[PDB]
């Protein structure tokens, strides 16, 4: 099971960044995909998850309104768009795959995509 | 042979039962005739099993003629034994008793259980 | 949320380590532990606080059922230098950094 | 002295899995093929018995899901394939007697079909909803499911009304029903009753609002495998039903087109009268009372002094963002933002603007589409919103507020609100026990 | 009725067995419901036949309560008869003896065969 | 185990029968394998039921070894009992009685019926 | 073709034969078939001469 | 030298997802899967 993400990005404050995550090696309908961000030198933080089966989403209360996740079944990718970027959003964003709905089990993680928001 | 004693007397018909007792049970392709044959086989198996289960519940499994300890209410039939077993066959007998069958069956099984428990008490 | 402690600790190779995972809400056994090597994406070792994911050596073990959970690695190895993260459902915890003495 | 003794028929069961057949008292679900259920159902109450039920690990729900999918496929098999319909349509916008709410929602598409003769064509028009056509870059449009799946026309003589079906276990098996009225869905049930058949479950297809379901008895029930988990749908069962009125005010006319030998395609002719948006109506006072009751039974798991907020769906396809259902032969997708727009701190009708789709990709199966033929006349519907399928937003900021948004899509959750109290068990009538008896 | 004595005492549950013994057994179209009904019928038939075969191997066919000559090792259960048959039902009994069943069954059949041979020696 | 005593002596093979008697009986999708499994299950059920029906017609249901009151014509086999039960197995015994077996069964059932009737006369 | 606006034509398949081969309808075990051997049986009523098959 | 002419670069018209539109697409077919009709015309 392989999850390849997009390429390291740099955005100005106030812009919107759309990271991607291509998943292959497993059926892209059975396991939910989460977006976990990590600030430099900080702990992991959960942004939200998406069910590729029907596109149902669930975002964290902190990043709600500023985030939107979509999926492309044919292209087999999950996209996450973050709006109104500010300085502290400089981070590495990962896409994990939950194995079972109970006992959140992030089996496979992406390589990571550092979004750098700076002026 | 099979069902030969249908018009025969009650006693004569009761004398011969195996000849019409053996014939109660005797690749796969899902064509019309294949599915019909499969349904026929399953139906025969389940009917024979139901009959044998009813026989075994009353403590009469393996016995073509089996007696029971339950009483017989005169309302079921007031006809004398001689005319029943000498001037009449099984069909019209079933016609005039078909509506008292269920309760009879219940009595049957009850007695068996009681008898079985009594045996477990005695032995 | 988690209150994984301590922040870091210096441990000699082969020594037994323990990382408490004092939670703030009833988590039952649904707590998992991730090992993030420096730079590499985090890797999951223990799920349900008892079971071990395939491909992970048996030296890793976990415990706890209530609001307290423990993570042990028994015999530390040079390749066990990484950060270890609690995870109950959506919430992760402050990492524990392993430094060779 | 003590010896073994074997007893046949002892009341002993173990949880197991088996095939449950159908019993009922044309249709997409083969109700006629089901065996006739007994006019007087037989149910035996059990005294001093405790059994551990688990609605979320139940197997009957999976069997019901498979059965409904199989019935749908078998009802759609012997009817018209619409492969000739995947052709370049030349579409305009309908503007004859359209209100402000339906500006451009319907398209007047004219296109060439094959006729009953192979070498002759046929220039015919039809009316397609905006959701069933995608532009190609009057303009050029094509049916939405022409590059992913083959459309099979929903077969005009079959009916989509959910006829109740009873799931009866075979002989040698029983179904334990949890009669405990405070059963949250996962755990021991002090009051267990043995039965042979289920209570006529209606195969109602809906996403955000459970329609025509079985209600609770004592109070509104909140069921979830893990309330703390945010990936688990929260089923809500109402004790009192909330009426919802559904309507398609358009007076549609069905027009038959000969697209081949015997094969006929039913298109939407010109709508006679005024074109108005299909809509739902739910009593405001009743909905507010029901939401208050839900919050009252929802604060128990999160404690008092917490803020309970209902907001609309956070995203996804049209099946999960809007309350999707099927009645009168037509499929409605209703924007339920008015329902879930409330915050709770410790005659007027909510009108929901609905949209209509004919290219239905039921059972979220990419590769098998479905064209529901137009329904003549004006469609009106009356249903009871028996329950909700909520989902809690994740994260934990400084505020203690909790936001619950409607979910759905997975029909297993829809049919788990009817099979929650049922469990299938296999009888083990053989049992050994000490006794002081020996054969002679 | 059926399974009514599930929570009843061991002796009381053993007293009534027919009511839950009859219900152990009771055109073809290859549709979704037809195949399920066929599977249900075949499954019921084969389960009943397996149970009856196990009963008949131990020389207890046709008897709801049947005694046996094999001994009972106290390791299986040291509980007294009074509490077993007076303050406890069949379910928890099955849970604590489920792991000694197979060997017991074997002993059963062995005795029967031995017993059978003995009559062929005596009769 | 199963069929282990196939080459064993007639008496020794008759001694052990349960081990090869239990194994005579032990969702649905209509794929290639599913229909084959359904046919196998139905075939096993019906074969076991036919064998048990033949056993029960002769008044030997539930008995692996059952005696009968019918005589044995010397034409069936003139071989002595000692060599039959000591220097020979069941296979060739079936081989050298096969064609006779078909008549013996009939005698069997007749005797049973007579015996049953006699019981109904005596009891 | 006459049946081009009402039905789809399926060609009768050349290797099959339409000759009526007699078929016997046999009831399953547990069932019997009573044949009325009365040669004056008009079709609806009692039949004095019944034979099981 | 061992695969001289064993593979054929065949270009042909297919129906697309739309019934009234065609599609000129190429492919590679082994020599055993194509027979000439009497670039050349194969089937
Ligand atoms: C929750 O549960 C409720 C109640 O159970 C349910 O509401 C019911 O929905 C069904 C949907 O099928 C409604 O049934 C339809 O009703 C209309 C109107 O019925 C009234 O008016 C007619 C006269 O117009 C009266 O005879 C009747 O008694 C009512 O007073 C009918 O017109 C419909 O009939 C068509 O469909 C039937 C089923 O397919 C056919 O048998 C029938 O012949 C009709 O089809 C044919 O005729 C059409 C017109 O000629 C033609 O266009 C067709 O192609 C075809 O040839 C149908 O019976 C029912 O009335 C609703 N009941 C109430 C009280 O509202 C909810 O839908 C449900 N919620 C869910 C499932 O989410
Ligand atoms: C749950 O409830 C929320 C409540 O807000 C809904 O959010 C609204 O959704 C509608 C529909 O998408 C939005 O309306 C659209 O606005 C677009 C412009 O938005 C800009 O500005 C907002 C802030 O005001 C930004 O967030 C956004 O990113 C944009 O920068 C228009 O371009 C759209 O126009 C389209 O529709 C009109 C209809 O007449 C056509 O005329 C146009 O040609 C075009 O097709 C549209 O008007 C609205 O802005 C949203 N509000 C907010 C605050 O974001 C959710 O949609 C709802 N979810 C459900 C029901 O599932
Ligand atoms: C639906 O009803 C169920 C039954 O009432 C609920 O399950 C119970 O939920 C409560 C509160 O959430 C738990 O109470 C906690 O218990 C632990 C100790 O755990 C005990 O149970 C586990 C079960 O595996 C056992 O392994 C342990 O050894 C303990 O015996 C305490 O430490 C906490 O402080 C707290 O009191 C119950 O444990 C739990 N029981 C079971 C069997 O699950 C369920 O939560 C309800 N669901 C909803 C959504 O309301
Ligand atoms: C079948 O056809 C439909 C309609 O053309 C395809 O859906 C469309 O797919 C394209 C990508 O090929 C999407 O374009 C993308 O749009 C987003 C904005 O939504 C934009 O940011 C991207 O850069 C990209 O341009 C398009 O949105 C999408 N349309 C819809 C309504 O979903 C579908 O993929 C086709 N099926 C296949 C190819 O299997
Ligand atoms: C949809 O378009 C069709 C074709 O343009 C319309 O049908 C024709 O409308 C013209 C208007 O001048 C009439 O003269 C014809 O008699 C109509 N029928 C045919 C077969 O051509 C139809 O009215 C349009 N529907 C709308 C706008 O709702
Ligand atoms: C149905 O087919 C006809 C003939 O192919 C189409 O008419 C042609 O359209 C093209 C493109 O506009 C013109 O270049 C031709 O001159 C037209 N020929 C004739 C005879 O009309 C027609 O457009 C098709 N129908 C639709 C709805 O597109
Ligand atoms: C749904 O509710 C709306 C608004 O309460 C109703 O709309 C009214 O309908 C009547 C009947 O046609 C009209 O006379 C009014 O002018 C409408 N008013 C408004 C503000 O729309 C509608 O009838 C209801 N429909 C159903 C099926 O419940
Ligand atoms: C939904 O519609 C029903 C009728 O279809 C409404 O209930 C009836 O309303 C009429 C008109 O006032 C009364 O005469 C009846 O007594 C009502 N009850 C029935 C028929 O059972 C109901 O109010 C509507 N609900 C809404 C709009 O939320
Ligand atoms: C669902 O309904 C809500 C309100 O009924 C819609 O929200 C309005 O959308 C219009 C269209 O852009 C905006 O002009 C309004 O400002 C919105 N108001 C509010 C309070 O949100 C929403 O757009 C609908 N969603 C759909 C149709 O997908
Ligand atoms: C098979 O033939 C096709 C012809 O289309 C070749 O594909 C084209 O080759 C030309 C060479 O000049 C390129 O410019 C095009 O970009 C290619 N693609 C298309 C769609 O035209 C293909 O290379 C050939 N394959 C072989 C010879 O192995
Ligand atoms: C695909 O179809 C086109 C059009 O039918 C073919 O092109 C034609 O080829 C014939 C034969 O040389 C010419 O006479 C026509 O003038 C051509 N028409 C056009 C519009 O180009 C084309 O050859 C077909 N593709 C293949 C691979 O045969
Ligand atoms: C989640 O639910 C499962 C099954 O009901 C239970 O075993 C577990 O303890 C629950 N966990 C939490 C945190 O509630
Ligand atoms: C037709 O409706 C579409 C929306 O579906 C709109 O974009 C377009 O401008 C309309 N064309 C008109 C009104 O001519
Ligand atoms: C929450 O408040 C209710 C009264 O509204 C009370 O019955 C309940 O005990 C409270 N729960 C607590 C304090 O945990
Ligand atoms: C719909 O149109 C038909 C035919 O004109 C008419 O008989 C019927 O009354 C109309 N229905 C409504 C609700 O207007
Ligand atoms: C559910 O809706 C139907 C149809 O509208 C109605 O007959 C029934 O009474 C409703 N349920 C209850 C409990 O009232
Ligand atoms: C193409 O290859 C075939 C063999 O498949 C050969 O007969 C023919 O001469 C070749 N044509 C060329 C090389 O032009």
């Amino acid at each position: 099971v392989r999850l390849m993400q997009s390429g390291d990005e740099v955005k100005k404050p106030g812009a919107s960044v759309r990271l991607s995550c291509k998943a292959d090696g497993y059926e892209f309908s059975d396991y939910f995909l989460h977006w976990v961000r990590q600030a430099p030198g900080q702990g992991l933080e959960w942004l939200g998850f998406i069910r590729p089966r029907l596109g149902s989403v669930n975002y964290s209360k902190r990043f709600q309104g500023r985030i939107t996740m979509t999926r492309d079944m044919s292209i087999n990718t999950v996209y996450m768009e973050l709006r109104s970027l500010t300085s502290d959003d400089t981070a590495q964003y990962y896409c994990a795959r939950m194995y079972d709905t109970d006992s959140y089990k992030f089996d496979s993680w992406g390589w990571g995509t550092v979004v750098i928001v700076s002026s | 042979g099979f069902l030969g004693a249908a018009g025969s007397t009650m006693g004569a018909a009761s004398m011969t039962l195996t000849v019409q007792a053996r014939n109660l049970l005797s690749l796969l392709k899902l064509t019309v005739w294949g599915i019909k044959q499969l349904q026929a086989r399953v139906l025969a198996v389940e009917r024979y099993l139901r009959d044998q289960q009813l026989l075994g519940i009353w403590g009469c499994s393996g016995k073509l003629i089996c007696c029971t300890n339950v009483p017989w209410n005169s309302s079921w039939s007031n006809r004398n034994l001689s005319e029943i077993w000498d001037n009449m066959t099984w069909l019209q007998w079933d016609k005039e008793i078909s509506n008292y069958t269920q309760i009879i069956y219940g009595l049957l099984e009850e007695s068996q259980n009681q008898q079985e428990k009594n045996e477990q008490d005695l032995l | 949320p988690m209150t994984q402690s301590p922040s870091s600790l210096s441990i000699s190779v082969g020594d037994r380590v323990t990382i408490t995972c004092r939670s703030s809400q009833y988590a039952a056994h649904n707590v998992n532990w991730y090992q993030q090597r420096s730079g590499k994406p985090p890797k999951l070792l223990i799920y349900d606080t008892s079971k071990l994911q395939a491909g992970v050596p048996s030296r890793f073990r976990g415990g706890g059922f209530g609001t307290e959970f423990t993570f042990t690695i028994s015999s530390l190895q040079p390749e066990d230098v990484a950060t270890y993260y609690c995870q109950h459902y959506e919430f992760f915890g402050q990492g524990t950094r392993l430094e060779i003495t | 002295n003590l010896w073994v003794t074997v007893y046949y028929g002892v009341p002993v069961w173990k949880d197991a899995e088996t095939t449950l057949f159908c019993a009922s008292d044309h249709n997409v679900w083969a109700t006629h093929a089901c065996v006739p259920t007994d006019p007087n159902p037989q149910e035996i109450h059990l005294e001093n018995v405790t059994e551990e039920f688990n609605m979320w690990k139940n197997n009957m729900v999976e069997q019901m899901h498979t059965d409904i999918i199989s019935l749908w496929d078998q009802s759609l098999k012997p009817c018209v394939k619409l492969t000739p319909l995947c052709v370049t349509l030349q579409c305009t916008n309908v503007t004859n007697n359209i209100t402000d709410d339906m500006r451009g929602e319907l398209k007047n598409c004219s296109f060439n079909m094959t006729t009953e003769l192979r070498d002759k064509k046929q220039k015919v028009y039809s009316l397609f909803y905006r959701l069933d056509v995608v532009q190609i870059n009057n303009k050029e449009y094509r049916l939405i499911n022409c590059n992913t799946s083959a459309i099979t026309q929903a077969c005009p003589k079959v009916s989509f009304e959910p006829i109740p079906i009873h799931y009866c276990a075979p002989a040698g098996f029983a179904i334990l029903k949890c009669k405990d009225k405070k059963f949250n869905g996962t755990g021991p049930c002090p009051s267990v009753s043995t039965v042979q058949c289920t209570h006529g479950i209606k195969p109602v297809v809906s996403t955000q609002l459970l329609l025509n379901g079985s209600l609770a008895e004592e109070e509104v029930m909140i069921r979830s495998e893990n309330i703390t988990n945010n990936a688990k749908n929260i089923l809500v069962q109402f004790n009192t039903p909330v009426q919802i009125n559904c309507t398609r005010p358009n007076n549609n006319t069905r027009k038959s087109i000969r697209i081949g030998p015997g094969q006929a395609f039913y298109a939407t002719g010109d709508i006679i009268g005024d074109i108005r948006q299909a809509h739902c109506n739910v009593s405001k006072a009743t909905w507010n009372e029901t939401l208050g009751k839900v919050v009252k039974q929802l604060r128990k798991h999160f404690g008092n002094n917490t803020i309970i907020r209902f907001a609309n769906s956070s995203g996804g396809d049209l099946e999960v963002t809007t309350h999707s259902f099927n009645c009168g032969g037509e499929f409605f997708y209703c924007n339920t933002s008015g329902l879930f727009n409330s915050t709770w701190i410790s005659n007027d009708s909510i009108t929901l603007p609905c949209r209509i789709k004919q290219i239905i990709n039921m059972w979220q199966r990419i590769g098998q589409a479905m064209y529901a033929p137009p329904i003549q006349g004006v469609i009106r519907c009356v249903s009871n919103i028996t329950g909700l399928i909520l989902t809690r937003d994740g994260g934990s900021t400084n505020s203690t507020t909790e936001t619950f948004r409607p979910g759905g899509g997975d029909m297993r959750d829809n049919w788990r609100s009817e099979l929650y109290k049922y469990k299938v068990v296999k009888i083990e009538p053989l049992g050994v026990a000490p006794t002081r008896c020996k054969r002679r």
